[PDB]
Order: structure tokens, then C-alpha cells, then sequence
């Protein structure tokens, strides 16, 4: 449980969590993590063609939108079960779009 | 309130109505009535549980049920002619003849006077000849009236 | 209309179903065609 | 009792007679081209009616011979800037309306020759109500059932080789429609735009029957011979030898289950629910 | 026997249009 | 394959498609979602961008 | 435990009570009560075998038919009125009246005294009059309680 | 074998028990009793042929019922009960009691004595009160059991 | 006995009783959101479980009283980043759930009020569940069912005129919905992200009757105002006159089949299976 | 009498029986490559017939034993380029036919293993003709059923926690599929091209049961364990520990409506209608 | 077979709903591909 | 309980078919979006 959510012996430690599985990537902006993206395309290529990426996310009042001025930094974080954040894209937003 | 008393079937006096006038409509010879409000009930479970948590009444209405063996040239040309009108042959109408139905039976040994009236009952079907060898005709009517409007003790 | 209580009760889902036409979007945007065409039932069968 | 249906000189009363209290005629009203916007910030949308509405007709009968029976598949089929009038029996209705069949459906009329039911022809037909004055097209195409006074088999016939159609619980359904004429929203009027084309009409039939007798025999003389068979732009030769008074067509079984052989547990022959033929290019 | 007888059309304008969009990225990821 | 990048190379059996071979990576496009691990390998060619 | 004994159907005394105050509502003339407590049963089997592996109650239900040739006002008026009110016309709302009830029967050769008890029965229909010709009039009510409340030797 | 013979029906005595002690549940005077166990039979048939090709079991039981004039308090409050449990009102609850029943009988010339015995008998309804004017009450039982334990001739 | 749904301050008790054996609480589970792969080498494919999974229930009940079923509706209806909250009478689930109307259906509740059936509606509920500390959302609307005390007939009014329903077989089915909400998956979490939208919702009344008098003027006046006019940005106005206790309200006809006149052999009557009208923007 | 079907040593023979009058036996024809021309200028179109034809059997029967059934599983499911021959028992068909589990069918087969029935599985095969010249492949890849001798009950494993499935009104479907085999038009044989692919499969099992006894524990550790988790790229196991004579898979529940809690008035308890599982990638 | 009868004759237009291919065009022309591959009714379960 | 197993019999199937939504592939590829947006089955009615 949670600290001082439990009296002493009630309850064994770590429930009622369990080992991380499934892939999760996270988005990082200016060094802030946007915390509602539902996906994430990742694009690694040689040099005639452009490395990028696009995230989607769903927004509200144009809160997040706010959050990406063209030049603006992102790095998208990888993880697979339990393993360790990967940064395996960093580059800077060159389109923003919010529609409906 | 009054004690329950036995009731003699012979000492009932059945009426029929026009609504339009409250005019007797000709009717006699009666051997069995039957009446009864019902209604349907909805009948509720819960999911906890093996007992009925609730039970409601919906649709409403009156079982009229006649056993008769005078013919009635009125009440057979009543039904045939529909609301306000009288006729010889079958009407190509929706509308059916509405009767005010009346019967006031005395109980056994005088304790009260049960009255029973019903309004709006209809017949689906009217037997006209009903002849069987050896025998008087004998007519059975089955219909449903909207409601009951009386039930009471018309004793003095 | 005597076995009414399955049929009727399945011929008009039935109808329901089968008036399911197709339509789709990309990006929000409607790419179904607006065909001032229309459609009305088939015959009962 | 009858609803009329003409065209011109050509008229069909159609018996509005039905077994109990089954449903005779079906009026739909509708609006297809109201947009409701499908978003907006509003808790109930806006909205927008600018366009001629949709009626529909469904109307369900009987007819007491064959000959009239392919008087109206004819009136159905054809193509003519003509108006076909529909006059309703009820009081709902207007003494003529003008209409198309059904506005895009392959099966607008259909007509059944169930087994036992001699003289007896179920009608179903479905039309699209249309403006009067917005019958609109250039060709005339008078469609054609052909029709004979022989008492024959129904015959089969491809590949040089002919199959006679058991008599044994034979029953025949035809539907017709014009899937390819256009009716059309206007602006302004209460009504749709009828474009009526000399273009291709769909016209099916459908036989079920069950095979009692010489059972392999008839049924791979079938099956070899039509299904397995590539028939080229040619196609069956379907012949009814003057049943139901009907000619000789030519047609084919089109798409995944025109056909098929049913086997039940403790009866000593096969079943044939279906057998679906569509007319094809015959006419000169 | 009462028993037995109880037995999409595309706008190709839209596409061309909402495609636009995606159809001039990967020249965009090239400079021009 | 989120360690990989272009111009490694990595081994590539496809049956039927009759492949067992030894392939350099010219691209790699990772998709959340579908949880797709995109290759493309030996060369990338563009199409009107190029 | 007490020796299973006959029971004399004419030694039966039966009453019933209005829930909202268990004052008697005033019935008497049976002739015929049968008090039946009834569930559904889900006989269950199992994957890899002919026989019964489970059976389960579910929807409770009592039973109650009564006949009886002694007509009462009151029962009827309390039927018409739905719960807690007396009517002389048919009432247009969805609660029916529900009657407490009481059966209690001596034992054939005094062993025990039985007393059944049922809580809100309902009667779907209420039979009005039932004239046969040559014949009292003589009621029939079907109708339903929610359980029982008591099944008891109430001897001293 | 045993040469078949005749049974007189007033010669038997059936029995019941708890299935959780094996103690006799007090119940008396059966005036009919009637077990058969039974099966559901798929009866196949194949292709072409118009004969039966097999016939196969499935979903046993055995249908047991009793008609008897004798009231017993203790089956009718272990019925209310269920399991393990004895009740004077109905219990809101899944398991219905489950009765071990026996029945034993003398071949009507002495040449065997059959016994039938039926596991885990189940019974829908209980009849409690059964009154009809100038009758005992009879009580009429109809249940199923999982399987016959024991049929067989078990006289000396 | 009762399921409780509540939203703050706001709360309605629904019964969940039925007749007999009826289906009172169907919860569903699923897992939308698995990647089983379509093709590869195995003979069994790879997979990948990686979101938040689905939890639905359909709630099936009675209520007593009309005024509770437009708190009910108003309940649902309503746009607030409130927590809306299920309590669940059955000891498998937990003492509160946190849910949406019905992911993305136009019919997250049902209301029935049948003909006869006096103080009964049939309720029906869908709920997609929902994590609580992920509601989100810019603000509130507020939804409203217009209520009055009359006893008057049900009145559709366009083009000036008014047109009262028949009480003979009168029925009323009320639908609700919020398809514009979003429900999303969550990575690495049990429950999905809800996202609430101050944007349009659905809301239907549909109506079944039969005409049984004045049978052409009844019928021709409402479709001759209705369907056979265009009506514009502007609806016809719906107005209960105090039936169920509700008020007046703007609404249009929608669609292919929104009204039906159905004729049956043998009766002097017309049918209308269907009479169905949306609501429409009118709030300022 | 009796329909064999084989694959070269591998052999199985389906009773064909069945109860009454039910369906044994539908084969059905038909020309899914005619190409019916939908437009043009004649009253009835041009066709063209240039493909090889349909032919479909649908079979339904019993087998008496589990091993038969587990044979028949994996003879359907096995990839091989060896024909697949049917034997049918009646005339209308010739000795054999090559045939490929449904075309394009994530349901090829299906068996059922009812409650209450012992020694019984219901059996039904939909396969396609092919042509016996025209099998072609490279990959091969035999299925296999895993089998054990234990009598335990049905057991889901995941999480570390294992929850046994109540023998209380549970029933078994399993269905086995080949949607990834290509059946192919050929310019002028009668019978299509087959194209085996050693390539995933369909491969699930669906339980209905009851659950009486520890009701919240029961379903509450199932849904906790299997459905609130993510599973990653593992599953659940499911082992029948020899319950028709069946062993341990590796499965996960897919997409919306995998589980399903059922509560029904006036009953005390849950029923499950389904509880369904795909087999994933464990043949290592 | 009262239950049969609804059921069979239901159980037959669910194919006939159930099977019906997708038929897209763009401006009159087709856009679906004629890719010639078989599909044919499923196991009845 | 031949209109209520029935109706029963066919509102599973209804649902089942209610629920095969479009997809849609160009040469072996998905063109559906993976909008990780939810749908459940909606009210009785």
C-alpha cells in the first residue's frame, strides 16, 4: 500500500501493484512530460531523407497546443516491460496541430 | 364493517345500459354471471435475491361472462348497429356497441345488497342461433368493460 | 403475423440494420460523397 | 379493394387483399438530406431542411392470374419519361401520385408462384414517390416478358445439354427493379427529380424445389453443366415451357451461393432451397 | 401446415484535398 | 529492435518469402498503437519527393 | 420431532390482515385453500458427464388459491382501494393491495397445531359476482405471496 | 434370474433421509408413489438412410413423485431450511434440501423384496396447506433426484 | 435492492428490479486495445497487451415516478468533469465505480413510458468505466428537461399549425446519449482516460400510436407541415402539454424512416409505428 | 453412412448424424468470378464467365470419442501441402474431393462438448473444393492438441495466480481456422488453385459455466488477474488438466466482449455466456 | 419447430446480412481491388 | 419461450454482428487509424 495508507503487518508491501509489462513511450517537452499522448510514430532513417516523429494526444481548450511554439524541444522515451527509458528521439516541433 | 354472507344465484337482476341515454336496453333469462376486475401484474426480482421485491398493476380491466337462454331482437340489433345505432345486418365499422352492464343481487338471509355496475363493455362475438337438438338455445356471452364504477351495499 | 412474437420483432431490426450504410473521414473531415441520390426499402419478400 | 398502377395506356389493378391482419400498405416519410451537424458547442445541434423529402410506398397484394402478373413485371421494368401513376384506395392519400420503383433497389417488385397456391400470385411492390412535372430523360425502353401456352417441364439449357427442374414442391419467385435511374433531391418542392434511364434493369429468378427421382443424374447434369462448366458471354437458356404461361430467356447464376444441395438427417433425397438465375442480354 | 407456413460512394476531391497535407511531407523532411 | 538504428545490420528469416539473409537497416519506424517495428533494409528510394 | 398425523380440511381456519395496521379484513365460506411455497430449480450438468453436478433455487413465489362461497364487501372494497384505502370503483394506479394471511389447522387426532403464514399476497383479479344458475355463488382467487413467515406447531 | 411378479402398492415403505447424517426425516401415509429414472434421447439419423442410424443418453435424472395424506412438520421445515438446516419461514437463499430417498417392497407372492434408492431428490413446490370441504388434505410432491443409487432384491 | 448514479450533489436511485428471469446487470470485459498479430510464421500469432482494458454495464430497471426519469436524463446528459459515480448492489464489484455514458453511443439511456403502465418506466443504462482520476474536461453544461403541469395532449407544431397526437396506443421511448465525449486508452493503467465535451449530445423522442379518428386531417396535417415542407434552420416544436410532467421542446424529424403509416388487412385504422424527432439547438 | 476425412496416413471419419430432421449436409455452388456488367445500354446486362467456380461443403455430425476430435482439430488446422480428401457417403458427389478448411474463415471447424452429454461432440466442418493438381505451398507445419490423463478442473493462470472454472453448467466451443491459405481463381479449371502457407492460424476456446459458490472471489480473481492487468506479450495459461483429455495452452481473451457477467432477476447467482480465449505463440 | 421456424428463416437472411462484400467507388469507378481470392459461409456453431 | 428463447437467440447474433465494424488495408497495409478511442454496445431499448 501506500505510506501511512496501512497499520503495521496489516498488508504485504507492494500491493496491490505488479512487475511493468506492455511498451510505453513517453514525450518530454522542454524537460515537462505531456502526460495524456495515445500515440507515438518514430522515424530513424539515412541521410537523403529526414529523421521525425508525430505525436498524438487529446487536448482541452488549447491547454496543451500552448505547450509547442515552433523550435520548441521534444524527446520521446522508450520502455519495454520492465526496462530502462531509452532516448530514442530528440528533435525540436515544426507543425502543431489541433482540430476536431 | 358488514359480516360475509352466502349469495343465491337465482336472486340476481342483470340490466343492460345505452350510455348514450341510460335507457334499458331489453335483456332476460339469464342462467350464469361472472364478473371480474383484473388486472395484469408486473411481477419484480431483484438481483440479490430469490424474493419478489415488488408487484405492480398495469393494464386494467373487467371480465363480463353471460350464460343466457331468452333471445333479445334489441340487444342483438344494438350490437350489430354499434355506438347510438340499431341495426338488421353486420356494420363495416370499428366502433362497438358499448353496454352499461347493472346487477344488484340481495345476499342470503338479508345482511346486504351487493350492487355491481361496469362501464363500456364490449362483445367480440354475438351468437345468434345457438340450437342444439332437444334443447332451448343457449347463449354464451364473454366481453371486457373499462371499469368497475360500483360496488357498494344499496340495502336501506 | 401469428409468429409475430420472433418475426416482427426480428423483421424490423432487420430493416434497422440493413439502412447501417457505409460513411467515413479522414482527420474529421467527412470523404463520403454528398449524392443527392436517394434510396427507399425493397420489396417485403 | 384494388390499387391502381398505370403508365399511359398500360394499367394494372392490383387486389390490396392480404390473409388476417398482415400489413397491405406501408407509407415511409423521410428527410434524407437534413444535415444535422454531427458537432458544435451547443448541447443539442443545429440543423438544416433545404431540399424535396423522401415517400415511400411498400404495398402488399394479390393477383388472380399470370397474364397480369407479367403485365406489371413489364410496367415496372420499362423505361419511359411516361409518368407511372400509382392510385391508393385510402383516404390518407391523394387520388394519383406519380412514382419510380424503388429508388435504387435491385428488388422493387416481386412476384411469388408458391407450390399448391394455383391462380394465387403474391405481389410486393416497392415505389419511390417523385415530383409530376420532374420526369426527366431522353430514351424509351419497353420491357418484355416472353410468354408461351405449352404445359412443359422447366428446362435448363446449356452446353448442348438440358435439365428438366423437378415438379416435386417446385416453387418460382421473380424480382425486378431499376437500380440504375436516379432520383434526385431539389430545393424547393416536396417531392424528388426522376431521372429515368435506357440502361441496364435487374431481373432474377429464383426457383426451389426438392429432387425425388434419378437424384445424381439430375442434379451433376445441373451442376456439370452450368456451375463447373466456363460459360463465356453466353449463359443458361431458362425455359418454362408455358408454366405460369411463361417463354424462354437467357440467364445466368451470379456471386457465392446461387446454388445449393441440401442433405437432411433420415430423408432419402436432396433439397434445393434455392436455384438463382439473373436475366441477361437478349433483347435485339 | 400454419407451422410450416411460419418457416460507399468517395469524393475524390476530399481525398486529394484532406491527403494534402501528407502528401507534401516527405519533401518538406527534405527541405524542398 | 528500439536499440537499433540505421546502418546496423541484422539477421532476416522470411518464410515463404524465401529470405535468409544478413541485412544492413537504411530505416527504422517505430510505431506505438499497432506496436509495429517498421525495417526497411539494404536501401531507401523515395517516390515524388525524389 | 413430532409424528406426521392427518390433517381434517374443515378444522382449518383461515384469515386475513392488513399489513399497514394487521387489523382483520373480514373473509369467510372457504370451501377449498391450497397454500403451495414454490421456486424455480436450475438442474446444472457439467462437461464430461450424464449427470446432475448442481441444482439451485431462484424466484420465490407462494402460491395461494382459494375457493370460497361467502361474499365480503370489505375484501373486495380493500381489493378495489389498492393498500392502505377502501374504494367502490375501480382505482386507476399501479399498487395492488397485499394481504397478510393465516391459515391455522388442528392436527386430525390433536398431535400439533399446524399454522402457515404469508406475507403480501396479491390477487391479479377479483371475482365480483359468479352466479351459476341452482347455485350459490362460489369465488375463485388465484394470486401470489412473497414468502412464508411462519410454519409452526403453535399447541401449547 | 428372478421370475417377474406382481407388487401390491399398500405392501411398501418409503422412506426418507438427510444426505449430510444419513437420519430418517419424519414422513408418512403415501397414498401414490412413482420413481423413474430417465434419460434424454438424441435418436440419429444419417444421410439417405430414412432408419435410425444410433440413439444416445444424455442429462439423467430421476423424476420421483408422492401423494400423501399424512402432514409432517419436520419435512416441510427441512424443505424451508435447505441443506443441513431446518426453518419455520422461507429462506432467501440458492441450495434447495436434498432428500436421500428409499423405497422397499415385498413381491406380492414373497419371491423377491424390491428396494429403490434415489440420491439428492429436490422438490420445486412444498404444498403445505391442502383443504378441500369434506377431505383430508392430500399432499402432492413432485421432485428430482441425481441418480438411483440401489436397485436390487434385497430379501434373505 | 437499488443501483445508485450520482454526480456531486446530485443523485437517483434505479431499482433494478424486472419480471421473472429478465437480464437485470450485464457487466462486460474485453481488451480492445490487444495487438494479435494477423499473419507471421507460427502456427498460433504473437500478441501484445499493453492499454487500459474495457469494462462496460448495462443496467436494466424500473421507476416509479416521471420526475426521477428526467433527473435521470438531465444526469446523463450533462456535460461536467464531476465524477459520475455507480454504485453497484452485488458484492463482485466495488462499493463505487467511476463511469461514462456509453463510449460512443447516440443511446447510453433508454426511458420507456409504455401504453397502460401507469407511474412505470422502463429504464435502460450503458456505462463504459472509467479511471477517477482521469476525468478531464474545459467546463460544465448543465442539461434540462422542460417540465410543466398540464394534462393537455402531446402537440407538434410547425408552419403555424398545431397537430395533437392520438392517446389511443400512445407510447413515448425517450433516448439519451454523449458520442462526443472521447474514452481513451492509458498506457500501463487499468481503466481508460475520459474526456468530457461541452459539445452537441443526443436526444430523441420517439412516439407510436394509432390514429383512430379524423383519420386523413390528423395524418395529412402532420405530414403536409412536417415532411412535405422544408423547414429550414428552424424545428418543429414538440410540446407534452404536462404528459409525463414534461414542458415543450424544439425538435426535427431525421432521416429515412423517421415516420410510418401502416395499413393492415381488415382494419378501419391506420397504425404509426414510429413518429421519431430530435432535439434541436434551443438553449440561450 | 459415414464421411471420411484424410490426409495421406492421417485419417478421421465423421459419423454424419444428427437428431430429427436437422441439416447434414449443404453444398453449395456458385460464380464468384462472373462479371455482370452494372451499367450499359440494353434492358439486361452483358456478362462474362472466364474462372473457375465455387463449391462449398458444410458438414455437421457427432464424434464418440475426444481423441477423434483432437485428430480432427489438427488434421484441419495442420499446414501441409499433401491433400486434404473428403469422402463423402452420397451419390450426388464423386468418391473424393480435395478440399481446403474455409477459404477465407477464421471458423473452418467447430466443436462443441455440451453439459450434460458424455462421449458426444458436436461437429461442424465448412470446407472448400479445390483442385487435386493445383495444391501448392512450401512450409509445413504439423498442429498438435497438447493431451493429459488428469480429471481437474479447468484452470486459468496469470499473474502468479491460478483460478479454477466451476464445473457448474460449463460448456466447451472450440473453433480452428485457416484464414491465411489463399484459394485462387484459375483461367479454365473448374475448381480453384490452393495455396497452403505455413502461417498463423485461428485456434480459440469459448467456456460458458455458472458460477454458485465464492461468487466475488471466483469472478473478482479472474477479471482482477486476466482482464484489470496488462499481460504484455505473454497470456493467460489455460490448462484443462485432462478434462477431455485436454492439457495446458497458452491463450489471451481478444477485443471488445471476451467476458461477460450476467445477473438475472430473482436468481443468486452469476452466469458467464462467454468466456473466450485465442491461443497465441507457444509452439517454440 | 415452432422455434425452427422463426429461427431457420432468420438464421438465412443472417448470411445474407452478415456476408455482403464491400463495393467502394471513386467517381464511378471501382476502387475496390479484384483480388481473386474465395471466402465461403463459416461453421454454423 | 419460443418468442422470449428466440428473441434471445437473436439479439446475441444481432449485437455480434452490430459489432463488425469496417477495416480497411491498401496492399497488405491498414489504412484505419489506431484511434485509441472506445466503443460499448449500446442501451436495450
Amino acid at each position: 500500500p501506500q505510506l501511512g495508507d496501512s497499520k503495521l503487518g496489516e498488508s504485504q508491501l507492494g500491493s496491490p501493484g505488479t512487475l511493468k509489462q506492455g511498451v510505453e513511450w513517453t514525450v518530454v517537452v522542454d524537460g515537462e512530460e505531456q502526460n495524456n499522448v495515445w500515440d507515438v510514430q518514430v522515424v530513424d532513417t539515412a541521410n537523403p531523407f529526414g529523421d521525425y516523429a508525430v505525436f498524438k494526444m487529446d487536448d482541452r481548450g488549447g491547454q496543451a497546443f500552448e505547450a509547442y511554439p515552433r523550435g520548441t524541444r521534444v524527446e520521446a522515451y522508450v520502455s519495454e516491460g520492465t526496462e530502462p527509458l531509452d532516448n530514442r528521439f530528440t528533435g525540436y516541433v515544426v507543425e502543431r496541430r489541433e482540430n476536431e | 364493517a358488514t359480516s360475509p354472507e352466502g349469495i343465491w344465484s337465482n336472486s340476481g337482476a342483470l340490466t343492460f345500459e345505452d350510455p348514450a341515454d341510460d335507457s334499458e336496453i331489453l335483456f332476460a333469462g339469464v342462467r350464469d354471471v361472472t364478473i371480474t376486475p383484473a388486472y395484469e401484474h408486473a411481477e419484480l426480482y431483484t438481483i440479490d435475491s430469490t424474493f419478489r421485491d415488488e408487484v405492480k398493476r398495469y393494464e386494467h380491466n373487467v371480465n363480463v361472462e353471460i350464460t343466457y337462454a331468452k333471445f333479445s331482437l334489441e340487444f342483438a340489433q344494438e350490437w350489430l348497429g354499434g355506438p347510438g345505432a340499431t341495426a338488421t345486418a353486420s356494420q363495416d365499422d370499428s366502433d362497438p356497441m358499448k353496454f352499461n352492464l347493472e346487477n344488484v343481487t340481495p345476499s342470503a338471509s338479508g345482511g346486504f345488497e351487493r350492487t355491481t355496475a361496469v362501464e363500456n363493455v364490449v362483445f367480440p362475438e354475438l351468437p345468434l342461433d345457438s340450437a342444439t337438438y332437444g334443447e332451448y338455445e343457449e347463449y354464451s356471452l364473454t366481453g371486457s368493460g373499462r371499469s368497475v364504477t360500483n360496488l357498494a351495499d344499496t340495502s336501506g | 403475423d401469428g409468429g409475430g412474437g420472433g418475426g416482427n420483432s426480428s423483421r424490423q431490426p432487420f430493416a434497422g440494420g440493413f439502412f447501417g450504410g457505409g460513411n467515413a473521414t479522414i482527420d474529421g473531415r467527412q470523404i463520403s460523397e454528398s449524392t443527392g441520390r436517394y434510396r427507399s426499402d425493397p420489396s417485403r419478400r | 379493394v384494388d390499387a391502381t398502377l398505370s403508365r399511359g395506356g398500360t394499367s394494372v389493378d392490383i387486389p390490396l387483399v392480404e390473409e388476417g391482419g398482415e400489413i397491405l400498405l406501408s407509407s415511409t416519410f423521410g428527410k434524407p438530406e437534413v444535415n444535422v451537424r454531427k458537432s458544435g458547442g451547443s448541447l443539442n445541434p443545429r440543423v438544416i431542411d433545404s431540399w424535396s423529402g423522401l415517400q415511400t410506398f411498400q404495398l402488399v397484394g394479390k393477383l388472380y392470374d399470370y397474364s397480369t402478373s407479367h403485365q406489371l413485371a413489364d410496367l415496372v421494368k420499362t423505361a419511359s419519361t411516361t409518368p407511372l401513376e400509382l392510385q391508393i384506395p385510402q383516404d390518407a392519400y391523394p387520388d394519383t401520385v406519380t412514382v419510380a420503383p424503388a429508388a435504387g433497389q435491385a428488388s422493387a417488385l416481386t412476384l411469388e408462384y408458391p407450390a399448391g397456391r394455383k391462380d394465387l400470385v403474391d405481389v410486393s411492390l416497392s415505389l419511390t414517390r417523385v415530383d409530376p412535372n420532374s420526369v426527366r430523360g431522353v430514351g424509351d425502353q419497353q420491357a418484355t416478358t416472353p410468354t408461351t401456352t405449352g404445359t412443359g417441364p422447366v428446362e435448363v439449357t446449356a452446353g448442348g445439354t438440358t435439365v428438366q427442374l423437378p415438379s416435386s414442391g417446385l416453387s418460382v419467385e421473380r424480382t425486378v427493379g431499376r437500380p440504375n435511374d436516379a432520383v434526385r433531391r431539389v430545393p424547393r418542392q416536396a417531392d424528388p427529380r426522376y431521372e429515368v434511364k435506357a440502361k441496364v434493369t435487374n431481373d432474377v429468378f429464383t426457383f426451389s424445389f426438392e429432387t425425388l427421382d434419378n437424384i445424381p443424374a439430375t442434379l451433376n447434369a445441373l451442376t456439370d453443366n452450368v456451375f463447373r462448366e466456363q460459360l463465356g458471354r453466353d449463359g443458361v437458356t431458362l425455359d418454362f415451357n408455358g408454366l405460369l404461361g411463361l417463354g424462354s430467356v437467357k440467364a445466368i447464376p451470379v456471386g457465392s451461393s446461387p446454388f445449393r444441395q441440401v442433405h437432411q438427417a433420415g430423408r432419402g433425397w436432396v433439397t434445393v432451397p434455392t436455384l438463382e438465375f439473373r436475366r441477361i442480354y437478349s433483347n435485339e | 401446415d400454419g407451422g410450416g407456413g411460419g418457416g460507399a460512394t468517395i469524393d475524390g476531391r476530399q481525398i486529394s484535398e484532406s491527403t494534402g497535407r501528407y502528401r507534401s511531407d516527405p519533401s518538406r523532411r527534405r527541405g524542398i | 529492435l528500439y536499440d537499433a538504428e540505421p546502418g546496423d545490420t541484422i539477421d532476416i528469416t522470411i518464410d515463404p518469402r524465401g529470405i535468409d539473409e544478413e541485412f544492413v537497416i537504411a530505416a527504422i519506424e517505430y510505431r506505438w498503437g499497432v506496436d509495429e517495428t517498421i525495417l526497411t533494409v539494404v536501401e531507401k528510394r523515395g517516390d515524388v519527393d525524389d
